[PDB]
RNA sequence: GAAGCUACCAUCUGUGGGAUUAUGACUGAACGCCUCUAAGUCAGAAUCCCGCCCAGGCGGAACGAUACGGCAGCGCCGAGGAGCCUCGGUUGGCCUCGGAUAGCCGGUCCCCCGCGGGGUCCGGUGCGGAGAGCCCUUCGUCCCGGGAAACGGGGCGCGGCCGGA
RNA sequence: AUAGCGACGUCGCUUUUUGAUCCUUCGAUGUCGGCUCUUCCUAUCAUUGUGAAGCAGAAUUCACCAAGCGUUGGAUUGUUC
RNA sequence: UAAGGCGCCCGAUGCCGACGCUCAUCAGACCCCAGAAAAGGUGUUGGUUGAUAUAGACAGCAGGAUGGUGGCCAUGGAAGUCGGAAUCCGCUAAGGAGUGUGUAACAACUCACCUGCCGAAUCAACUAGCCCUGAAAAUGGAUGGCGCUGGAGCGUCGGG
RNA sequence: GGGAAGGCCCGGCGGGGAAGGUGGCCCGGGGGGACGCCUCGCCGGCGGGCGCGACCCCUCC
């Protein structure tokens, strides 16, 4: 079953191209492969784009088929998708991958350390947990 | 011509250079695409020498200048009447398109008449680009774009990138 | 051109119950179960309302090539629901000019053996398919009856017994005999 | 640091080029469970090609003529070499780097086996398309082990499935330990999490 | 005329399956009906492939015995002892469900069958129970303190029990 | 008209007939037949499985998958024929 | 850089290349060049022209499908159905001096045409792309090979 | 084309238009939420049901 279609007013993460890792609004579908979007709080100028670099999101706004950008950034603010966004899971691990790559040697150096003992705790707590089982098992 | 990259629509307007019979001659506008205004004065001269006559050495191109869209930002339906040649016979056909802009509808054009009838641009001449109404329209690859609740998945997305990670122990996922 | 999408909805009576896990549907009714798989097809299947009403196919992006198939599965799975609540039978009849042809059923229904095809010593021996059964009728001369729940299974067993008798090195204009499909029912009727 | 490659779902050609590449590389290639390869084209187009390469054979002497394996490995082995200056010692010294094998044997079952989606099926054809199994293939044109080699497959799945399930256990031990100890571990948490590893 | 060779000039023996071609069909749309075809399914042969049969790979397996009694040569072991010559490449490991893709993965008692398999429900789903990942992480030693551990670490240090074709 | 044929036309295929040419060979590739022996092709005469007849049966036509297996003994002639 | 190329052999697309077309039980794959035509396809994709359809079509399922008259010349027999011209009228919602099957002739069946149910698009005739039929030779065999079908094929194109 | 669109002032404001018709209205059904018909749950109570007839009584999607 689909879950995640393509209308008029739906928000969609833009994957690779020139607006790489930016959400954007469906206005309109030009053709079967490709739509008319803006961004206009997302600051992705109104243009078309195919529907190979995008992935939707379960968000929807309304809005008419071909509203103006004004009426676009009205649904936009009053329905508050920046927060719910970053709010979401989604952009808690995109977040989280660029902080990765953004890791330097030190933090690294750092983590390394930290995960000896976070891994080290959590063996021994299994092994005791294990044991336990083991013994009620028994 | 060669439908090189994405085309651009040139206005152009000539005329013969004046001689003791007329001293002004009329001025003749036409509507060129082409990849670049120089052969876009090549592809003028050429159709105006059938037209009338006219050739490049009794005449002169007044201006040549390319037309910007007028509105780049609403999607359109474009009706294209066309005159083109085959393997054997040459045939008259109207098609419509849907784009946001007039030389991008006749971009379109070239490559559909290239891949469903092996027609070349050096064939291809074409006629009339008009803005039609959703109304007026009639191929039904058009029609069926003309609604207000329009709704549809991606069913099979195809994975792409398959090769920066060349090896990867998942199969990949395509629902999406 | 590839249509953007094409549907199709079929309703379902009260007395059966229909289960679908992705592409294959299970229908359960009166006379038993029935369950046919459609990975071979690639369209969407959805069981929309409650009380389960209706089953709906859906195929987005088709082209006229695979716009058939939303139709062919409909009827696969009204075929189903009508041979789970009434059943199929395939009467049949045995048609021929001097020799009489000898049927007798065994293995409660399984084994159709054939004798006395146009003086045949040879004996024709036909298996049904697992869920068919053969009986020969009562109130007519010579006449065979298959039930079943599936239509393929049951007619595939007829067309196997009447396939089993067929004139060779002859003009089949003039030796018009074997069993021949003479009308295709349901067990119990509306 | 030898690459151990699955062949279920993979199409031949596809994967092939990719094999002989890596190999050529200098890196150690093996290829397991070959029979699942597919081939795209359907099942009649594909034995009518096999048969054609049957009926190739020296007319004089047939023993020294082309050899025909019928094995899905061996198949696979030879549509590899097809990709390689096998002529030469360079050839010869790759080609002696990789490993075919039908089912999965005894010294790789208990090993991860790597995917290359660049040669799957599901993302190189379109499902309205006609493929065939090699190892059916195989198996009608005069291979002689497809029932043996499934019974074992069976057996490993079955031995795989109980490998599984004890991992599934295990790690279930080890989240509710971890959610047990984020009391004296979760100052060694945010630090993950700010550097991102855990999030 | 022995023996031996030897003759349709004597006598004996000569095989079973599988996928399918042509073709005939089932269900069934496209195209309200129809249709062997589009998806799916069936029967099908001196053909094809294999079996039976002949050979047996710079291909493997199991098993037996393995060099005196004056010398001796051998096999296994002593985490057995130093070395000498020669051939090189390498410069952390990942010890595993099955599989689907017009769907998946993980928990669950709230139920039903034989700990496993189903049902409901709850969680995730551009895969944070991720290979775009995980694990180990090495300058060394000496004092005192805190955190984790007291069940742990190390032992051809041990004797057994299972685990594998 | 089209079971089976097919006029007046017109489009092809083959190199088992003959031509046309003269590229190789004249410090030589032994130049007709028959005998013997193997293999290959199918444009299938028979046999296996089929479909169509102006196919009642018998016999016989036309067509399809198909070269697995067979295709003889003699008079006359150097003959191939 | 030219010409030519960039799955592997084999240097180069390991581009998240763009738009389409095409399934081949003989696919196709690059000047010279190394193999094919006329004629066809209700395979599929475009295009041209003309029709009829809420005064309710196209299917499909059912009812009618009449008198003069068995029209005239005819043949042994021709009632419509082998033959030669014409083809009228009243009844009609409609019926042709007849579209076909059938008998020696009838008979009978059936069609044109009109009605009932069903309630929105449906018919043709051409034309051009790819694919298919046409398409048969001898040692086993050659898009260079392997192989390729979300193309590594065909057409138009973009960066590198 | 002294850039073509576009952005911000509810820009104000002039009139006009249909449609890929927003509300509104009519018809139909998939519904539900008040659950108004049974069944259990603790004669009064709330929660359990993953309850069960409704029907223009509305009433929302
Ligand atoms: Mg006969
Ligand atoms: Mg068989
Ligand atoms: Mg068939
Ligand atoms: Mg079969
Ligand atoms: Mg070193
Ligand atoms: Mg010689
Ligand atoms: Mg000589
Ligand atoms: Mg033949
Ligand atoms: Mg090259």
């Amino acid at each position: 079953v689909f879950r995640r279609f393509v209308e008029v007013g739906r928000v969609a993460y833009v994957s690779f191209g020139p607006h790489a890792g930016k959400l954007v609004a469906i206005v309109d579908v030009i053709d079967q492969n490709r739509a008319l979007v803006d961004g206009p709080c997302t600051r992705v100028r109104r243009q078309a784009m195919p529907f190979k670099c995008m992935q939707l999101t379960d968000f929807i706004l309304k809005f008419p088929h071909s509203a103006r950008q004004k009426y676009v950034r009205k649904a936009w603010e009053k329905a508050d998708i920046n927060t719910k966004w970053a709010a979401t899971r989604w952009a808690k691990k995109i977040e989280a991958r660029e902080r990765k790559a953004k890791m330097t040697d030190f933090d690294r150096y750092k983590v390394m350390k930290a995960k000896k003992m976070r891994n080290r705790i959590i063996k021994n707590e299994v092994k005791k947990l294990q044991r336990a089982a083991l013994l009620k098992a028994s | 011509m060669k439908a090189s990259g994405t085309l651009r629509e040139y206005k152009v307007v000539g005329r013969c250079l004046p001689t003791p019979k007329c001293r002004t001659p009329p001025l003749y506008r036409m509507r060129i695409f082409a990849p670049n205004h120089v052969v876009a004065k090549s592809r003028f001269w050429y159709f105006v020498s059938q037209l009338k006559k006219m050739k490049k050495s009794s005449g002169e191109i007044v201006y040549c200048g390319q037309v910007f869209e007028k509105s780049p930002l609403r999607v359109k339906n474009f009706g294209i009447w066309l005159r083109y040649d085959s393997r054997s016979g040459t045939h008259n056909m109207y098609r419509e398109y849907r784009d946001l802009t007039t030389a991008g509808a006749v971009t379109q054009c070239y490559r559909d008449m290239g891949a469903r009838h092996r027609a070349r641009a050096h064939s291809i001449q074409i006629m009339k680009v008009e803005e039609i109404a959703a109304s007026k329209c009639r191929r039904p690859a058009v029609k069926q774009f003309h609604d207000s609740k329009i709704k549809f998945p991606l069913p099979h997305r195809v994975l792409r990138r398959q090769h920066k990670p060349r090896f990867t122990t998942k199969r990949p996922n395509t629902f999406f | 051109m590839k249509t953007i999408l094409s549907n199709q909805t079929v309703d379902i009576p009260e007395n059966v119950d229909i289960s679908l896990k992705g592409r294959t549907v299970i229908v359960k009714g009166p006379r038993g179960t029935l369950r046919r798989d459609f990975n071979h097809i690639n369209v969407e299947l959805s069981l929309l309302g409650k009380k389960k009403k209706r089953l709906r196919v859906d195929k987005w992006w088709g082209n006229r090539k695979e716009l058939a198939t939303v139709r062919t599965i409909c009827s696969h799975v009204q075929n189903m629901i009508k041979g789970v609540t009434l059943g199929f039978r395939y009467k049949m009849r045995s048609v021929y000019a001097h020799f009489p042809i000898n049927v007798v059923i065994q293995e409660n229904g399984s084994l159709v053996e054939i004798r006395n095809f146009l003086g045949e010593k040879y004996i024709r021996r036909v298996r049904m398919r697992p869920g068919v059964a053969c009986s020969v009728s009562q109130a007519q001369k010579d006449e065979l009856v298959l039930e079943g729940n599936d239509i393929e299974l049951v007619s595939n067993s007829a067309a196997l017994i009447q396939q089993a008798t067929t004139v060779k090195n002859k003009d089949i204009r003039k030796f018009l005999d074997g069993i021949y499909v003479s009308e295709k029912g349901t067990v119990q009727q509306a | 640091q030898v690459l151990v490659l699955d062949g279920r779902g993979h199409l031949l050609g596809r994967l092939a080029a990719i094999v002989a590449k890596q190999v050529l590389l200098g890196r150690k290639v093996v290829v397991v469970r070959c029979e699942g390869i597919n081939i795209s084209g359907n099942f009649y187009r594909n034995k009518l090609k096999y048969l054609a390469f049957l009926r190739k054979r020296m007319n004089t002497n047939p023993s020294r003529g082309p050899y025909h394996f019928r094995a899905p490995s061996r198949i696979f082995w030879r549509t590899v070499r097809g990709m390689l200056p096998h002529k030469t010692k360079r050839g010869q010294a790759a080609l002696d780097r990789l490993k075919v094998f039908d089912g999965i044997p005894p010294p790789y079952d208990k090993k991860k086996r790597m995917v290359v989606p660049a040669a799957l099926k599901v993302v190189r054809l379109k499902p309205t398309r006609k493929f065939a199994y090699l190892g059916r293939l195989a198996h009608e044109v005069g291979w002689k082990y497809q029932a043996v080699t499934a019974t074992l497959e069976e057996k490993r799945k079955e031995k795989a499935k109980i490998h599984y399930r004890k991992k599934k256990q295990l790690m279930r031990l080890r989240k509710q330990a971890e959610k047990n100890v984020e009391k004296k571990i979760s100052k060694f948490t945010d630090v993950l999490k700010t550097h991102g590893l855990l999030v």
